[PDB]
Parts: C-alpha cells; sequence; structure tokens
C-alpha cells in the first residue's frame, strides 16, 4: 500500500503548474517565443525536481 | 385568472449535472462548483411573480398538455435593456436576445406575440433549434458565467407526485455566449382563447459547493456525496 | 570516467523508439473570418463608445492584416505574434476605436491615466494583441472634425470590459450642480482633428483582439491543411491543437455524445474523436525504457 | 522646495479635486489605500519642470 500510495503521489505531482500559465511543456513552447518561455519552464522545472 | 400559491419543501439529492466535457471510467472524482445542496429548502409554486436569479437557478416541472412555455430573463425587462426570450413550441425553439418592450402581464395568446411585447428593437443575437420540451418530470438547470449562458437538462418518467427519490444527472443542452447581465426572471405561459388552468413547478438556488462524483463503467455519473452536509460526507469526502 | 572496467552489470543510458511521421487532423471549414470587414469601415466608433464584435466559426488568417498598412505599434501579449497563424481558439473578440497618436502607450495591462482609467480598461490577466495605426489621411478635417468625443469625468474607476454611454453633467462642487456655470463640467469632449497638426496628435485607429483557452472545442482554426490518418505507428498528432506523440489504435469506450476527450486516474489524456469522422482513438505512448551493459573486465 | 508634514490628519481628496493630473504614480504604495495607513512623518518635495 505505501509503495502504490508513493508512486500514485509522484505521478500526480505532475498535472501542478508551480505558478505558471500551464503545466504542459508543449503549448508552452507552441506559443511563446524563446525568450519568454524560460520564464515558465524554470518553475516547472524547480517545482518537478 | 391566474392564481399563485406557494410552499416549501425538501430538495433531497436533485440537480447535479456534468461538469466538463471530459470522458471518465470507474473513478471517483472531486470537483467544486456551483451546485444545489442536498436537502435544501426548495419553493413549490401552484397555479406571474418575478424572482431573483442570485448566481444560478434549479427548475422543474411535471405539468402535462404543455402548459409551460419558455422563460424570459434580466435585469429591468422593460425597455432599457437586452433581455432573453426562450420559446418553445411544437416544432422548434426561438432564442433571442433581443430588447422588448414587455407587457405588464406577458403571456401567450394561443400565437400572436403582442401578448409578450409590443416591439422588438437594436438586438444582433438570435438562435433557433429543435424544442427543449421534448406522468413525466423535466428538469432544468440555468447558469450565467463570465459571458456564456448555459442550459442543462433532464426528462424523466414519474408516477408518483412529489419529488422521486432517485438519482439523475443533467446531462448537458446548450451553451451560449450571450455576455449580459442577469438578475431577474419569470415564467411564460400560454391562456387559450381566456379560460382558466393551473400548473405547479419547483425553483432552488445554486451556491458554491465541493462534491464527489462517481463514474461507471460507461461515463455515466450514478451517486454523489455533499461534502459539507454532515460528518460522515466529510469523512467519505476527506478519503 | 575510467579506461577500465570491473566486471559486473551497469546501467548506461535510455532506448526510446523514434516518430515515423506527422498527423493533423483540423475539421473541415472553408469560411473566412470578417477581419478585413472589420477594418476599412469607413467609419469607426469614438474611444467612449468603442465597437466590439464577436468573431466564430470560420477561418482565421493574419496575413491581411500584414498587407493592411505599416503599423505604428503591434504589441502581443500572451502569445507571440509569428506563432498566432496555428493556434487554434475559442472565439475571437475585436474591439475597434480611435484615439489621439500618442495615448496609443496608455493602451496596455496595468496601465494608468485619462484613457487607461476613464474610457478603456484591460484586465492584468490580458491574453491578445493590440494594433495601432495612423489615420491622419482619412479621419482629419481641414476646418476641423469634432465627430470624435473622449470622455474626462467620472465618478469612481472602471473595472476591465465594460462600455459607458450615459451622458450626463459631472458634478465638481460640493452642492447638486442642476446647471452648467457652478463648477459643473461635461465629461465628454470633442476630438479635434486638423491636417496641419503633427505627429502625436493626428487619429490613430485602434484594434484590439482578445482571445481565450481551456474552452468549448476551439472553432477558429483553419489556416493549416489537414492530412490522412495512420494507425498502429508512432507519430506526432495534432486533433484540434491537442498535440502529441505516440500510437493510435480502434477504441471500444461508449463515449456518450458531448465529450471529445477521456482521462484515466493519474489524469493524462487517454482517449480522443477525430472531428472529421466521428470515432474514438486510444492514444499510447511510444517504447521507451533502461539499456543495461554485461561486461567481464577489460582485462 | 522641501516641506515636513506631522501631527495632522491627511486627506487624500483634496488632490483629487485639485487638477487632472497628467502623470501619477504612486510606488511602495497603492494610491487607493493610501486614505486608511499611518506613517510617521511625510517629506513634500515640490518644484517645477519641462
Ligand atoms: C424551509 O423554510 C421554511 C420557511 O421558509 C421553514 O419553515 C422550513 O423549516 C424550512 N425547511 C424545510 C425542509 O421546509
Ligand atoms: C413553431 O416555431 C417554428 C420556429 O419558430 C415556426 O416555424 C412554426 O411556424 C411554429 N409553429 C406554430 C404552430 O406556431
Ligand atoms: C439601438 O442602438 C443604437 C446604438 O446606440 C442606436 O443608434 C439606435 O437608435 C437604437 N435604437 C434602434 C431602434 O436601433
Ligand atoms: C455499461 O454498459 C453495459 C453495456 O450496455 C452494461 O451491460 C452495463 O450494465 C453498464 N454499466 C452499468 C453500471 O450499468
Ligand atoms: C478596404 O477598403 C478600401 C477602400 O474601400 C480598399 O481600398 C481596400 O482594398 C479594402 N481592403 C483592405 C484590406 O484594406
Ligand atoms: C460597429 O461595427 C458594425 C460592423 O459593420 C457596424 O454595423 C456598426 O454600425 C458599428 N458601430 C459603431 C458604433 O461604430
Ligand atoms: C466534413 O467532414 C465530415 C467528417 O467526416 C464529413 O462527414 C462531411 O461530409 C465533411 N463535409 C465537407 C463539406 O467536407
Amino acid at each position: 500500500n505505501h509503495n502504490a500510495q508513493a508512486l500514485n503521489t509522484l505521478v500526480k505531482q505532475l498535472s501542478s503548474k508551480f505558478g505558471a500559465i500551464s503545466s504542459v511543456l508543449n503549448d508552452i513552447l507552441s506559443r511563446l517565443d524563446p525568450p519568454e518561455a524560460e520564464v515558465q519552464i524554470d518553475r516547472l522545472i524547480t517545482g518537478r525536481l | 385568472l391566474i392564481t399563485t400559491t406557494q410552499s416549501y419543501t425538501n430538495s433531497f439529492t436533485r440537480g447535479v449535472y456534468y461538469p466538463d466535457k471530459v470522458f471518465r471510467s470507474s473513478v471517483l472524482h472531486l470537483t467544486q462548483d456551483l451546485f444545489l445542496p442536498f436537502f435544501s429548502n426548495v419553493t413549490w409554486f401552484h397555479a406571474n411573480p418575478v424572482l431573483p436569479f442570485n448566481d444560478g437557478v434549479y427548475f422543474a416541472s411535471t405539468e402535462k398538455s404543455n402548459i409551460i412555455r419558455g422563460w424570459i430573463f434580466g435585469t429591468t425587462l422593460d425597455s432599457k435593456t437586452q433581455s432573453l426570450l426562450i420559446v418553445n413550441n411544437a416544432t422548434n425553439v426561438f432564442i433571442k436576445v433581443c430588447e422588448f418592450q414587455f407587457c405588464n402581464d406577458p403571456f401567450l395568446d394561443v400565437e400572436s406575440e403582442s401578448g409578450v411585447y409590443s416591439s422588438a428593437n437594436n438586438c444582433t443575437f438570435e438562435y433557433v433549434s429543435q424544442p427543449f420540451l421534448m406522468k413525466n418530470l423535466r428538469e432544468f438547470v440555468f447558469k450565467n458565467i463570465d459571458g456564456y449562458f448555459k442550459i442543462y437538462s433532464k426528462h424523466t418518467p414519474i408516477i408518483g407526485r412529489d419529488f422521486p427519490q432517485g438519482f439523475s444527472a443533467l446531462e448537458p443542452l446548450v451553451d451560449l455566449p450571450i455576455g449580459i447581465n442577469i438578475t431577474r426572471f419569470q415564467t411564460l405561459l400560454a391562456l387559450n382563447r381566456w379560460t382558466a388552468g393551473a400548473a405547479d413547478y419547483y425553483v432552488g438556488y445554486l451556491q458554491p459547493r465541493t462534491f464527489l462524483l462517481k463514474y461507471n463503467e460507461n461515463g455515466t455519473i450514478t451517486d454523489a456525496v455533499d461534502c459539507a452536509l454532515d460528518p460522515l460526507s466529510e469523512t467519505k469526502c476527506t478519503l | 570516467k575510467s579506461f577500465t572496467v570491473e566486471k559486473g552489470i551497469y546501467q548506461t543510458s535510455n532506448f526510446r523508439v523514434q516518430p515515423t511521421e506527422s498527423i493533423v487532423r483540423f475539421p473541415n471549414v472553408t469560411n473566412l473570418c470578417p477581419f478585413h470587414e472589420v477594418f476599412n469601415a469607413t467609419r469607426f466608433a469614438s474611444v467612449y463608445a468603442w465597437n466590439r464584435t464577436r468573431i466564430s466559426n470560420c477561418v482565421a488568417d493574419y496575413s491581411v492584416l500584414y498587407n493592411f498598412a505599416p503599423f505604428f505599434a503591434f504589441k502581443c501579449y500572451g502569445v507571440s505574434p509569428t506563432k498566432l497563424n496555428d493556434l487554434c481558439f475559442t472565439n475571437v473578440y475585436a474591439d475597434s476605436f480611435v484615439i489621439k497618436g500618442n495615448e496609443v502607450s496608455q493602451i496596455a495591462p496595468g496601465q494608468t491615466g485619462n484613457i487607461a482609467d476613464y474610457n478603456y480598461k484591460l484586465p492584468d490577466d490580458f491574453t491578445g494583441c493590440v494594433i495601432a495605426w495612423n489615420s491622419n489621411k482619412l479621419d482629419s478635417k481641414h476646418s476641423g472634425n469634432y465627430d470624435y468625443w473622449y470622455r474626462l469625468f467620472r465618478k469612481s474607476k472602471l473595472k476591465p470590459f465594460e462600455r459607458d454611454i450615459s451622458t450626463e453633467i459631472y458634478q465638481a462642487g460640493n452642492k447638486p450642480c442642476k446647471g452648467k456655470g457652478p463648477n459643473c463640467y461635461f465629461p465628454l469632449q470633442s476630438y479635434g482633428f486638423r491636417p496641419t497638426y503633427g505627429v502625436g496628435h493626428q487619429p490613430y485607429r485602434v484594434v484590439v483582439l482578445s482571445f481565450e483557452l481551456l474552452h468549448a472545442p476551439a472553432t477558429v482554426c483553419g489556416p493549416k491543411k489537414s492530412t490522412n490518418l495512420v494507425k498502429n505507428k508512432c507519430v506526432n498528432f495534432n486533433f484540434n491543437g491537442l498535440t502529441g506523440t505516440g500510437v493510435l489504435t480502434k477504441s471500444n469506450k461508449k463515449f456518450l455524445p458531448f465529450q471529445q476527450f477521456g482521462r484515466d486516474i493519474v489524469d493524462t489524456t487517454d482517449a480522443v474523436r477525430d472531428p472529421q469522422t466521428l470515432e474514438i482513438l486510444d492514444i499510447t505512448p511510444c517504447s521507451f525504457g533502461g539499456v543495461s551493459v554485461i561486461t567481464p573486465g577489460t582485462n
């Protein structure tokens, strides 16, 4: 039970925004220019780390 | 010719609609939205008064021979603001956001529109579709949020007289990008001609609540839990 | 990080199966959006009463703006302009008016000023574009054209996205006006435009386009052509702006006639519906995994 | 010119009825909330520029 719970929490943590416009990298890359995308990507990086 | 009598009754567990368009199968889902609280206090009208809109409206009716036909929404409803108008007849349904010079006691002549409004005005949006009103209980949920008027509906067979003790989820019916402000609404009736008639309907108001919904193997909502009703429901929502 | 290896098994890298091609599946609509009709109207409303139009169910092309005029200001906030030509939106709101040339700087989210607080206000989370181009040639009169008016006074502030049309005498004194002379003014003042006026005071036409996302299935996108449909292969897919990579197969899910997508317990997409042919497709990720190397010693 | 203001009741509606200011920018405090704050003392610097 504990192992399954920990894995489920880790997977579910991927839908959080961590104070960004979106939790999906694909649309961030497809609707923003490179100079402005990293400001959103780094927040996701920190949260997931 | 028209008599309106009021009463108060219990709502039990009714007025649950699909929150989004996402398919889910065999899962329990927590949602937060404007719902009708369980075992609430709904108003029973028996047979027009002008009622507030608040944040949303749950409407229920069980009349036969198509006595009730449509609703009107607005904020001043006389000459200064565009007003919604939903009209259901045998073949189709009209929806007009037009500005109407409403009569003092609007009604349907049955079929001239002079009994409802004297004339139209400067308006743009209009819509027409298959009739909404398709022994039988008809339930509707109306809500206006962020530039969108949303209507959910459900049709059920009933054998009793009061609210049935059962569960039914209201599937989405229509979404419109109208973008006006609504504060009051009223019911529209049709009188054959001035013969006296009778009708009955139930009204309730929505509030922000958190629910726990159950999806079966086929993507249909079959049960729900109101997380703020009592300690047991709070425990169920926590677990 | 060594030139010699001992006997054992080591985990080195990961393998993944690469995609083969790309799939684009848009709905079949050929109707063009009335961007041209909204422009070149030969008459634009005043700033205090700005014109609003709703655009939906059409194909949006942004090259018409490019060939329209050399815009003085062209600023997009939530979206890069160059990528506007391959996105999908639910509906578009176009607000058109005419202001002074130097007032263009006041049309921005989180901005204050006479226009930004008394005529038009944008939300803090605005997602759209602003275009402002000179109109000295067409909206100027030699004697002076006063058809355009702007509001100068208001009792309180203005929230984003509302329009005020009520006309009345604004009160400045403590006593009720019931007049015009004693400290009571008119909020609406007529613009004065002349050809001899220099840059910064000639009329400028301003159009604000407002978009939205995360709503009903998208309608305003058709500038790219669709392709065929393939199954049982690792491919890149794009269904109405929903993009991904994986393998599409036949599905046995009983979608009710109003859903589009499908999620699971972890809340990730696993089913989709083809817009042009109503059909349920299961989506599975392409194969990936780890690689281990088994070696004896290098001795 | 520099002036020190202290030991009084500060009302900011007089500025509102004064004139339609071309520029009115507050940095550390939102202007609308200026009417219910408490301060130790105020420094007013006045001049005229282009
Ligand atoms: C509903 O309200 C009425 C008075 O408005 C009150 O008497 C009654 O107890 C309430 N509850 C129910 C279930 O009727
Ligand atoms: C019912 O409504 C439709 C659409 O408004 C109209 O075409 C039709 O004539 C109406 N029928 C009657 C009997 O009023
Ligand atoms: C409707 O509104 C427009 C715009 O303000 C106005 O010009 C017109 O006089 C109004 N009435 C009618 C009947 O169009
Ligand atoms: C789901 O649909 C199947 C096929 O009609 C049916 O056999 C099954 O009973 C349904 N599930 C429930 C909970 O009724
Ligand atoms: C708009 O109208 C003007 C004059 O009627 C015309 O020259 C022009 O081609 C039209 N279209 C655009 C995109 O400007
Ligand atoms: C707004 O634009 C529409 C589009 O043609 C036009 O019919 C209408 O007269 C315009 N209104 C104003 C106030 O400019
Ligand atoms: C559009 O696509 C749908 C889905 O296959 C198809 O049924 C319809 O005939 C198509 N219509 C046109 C005009 O291409």
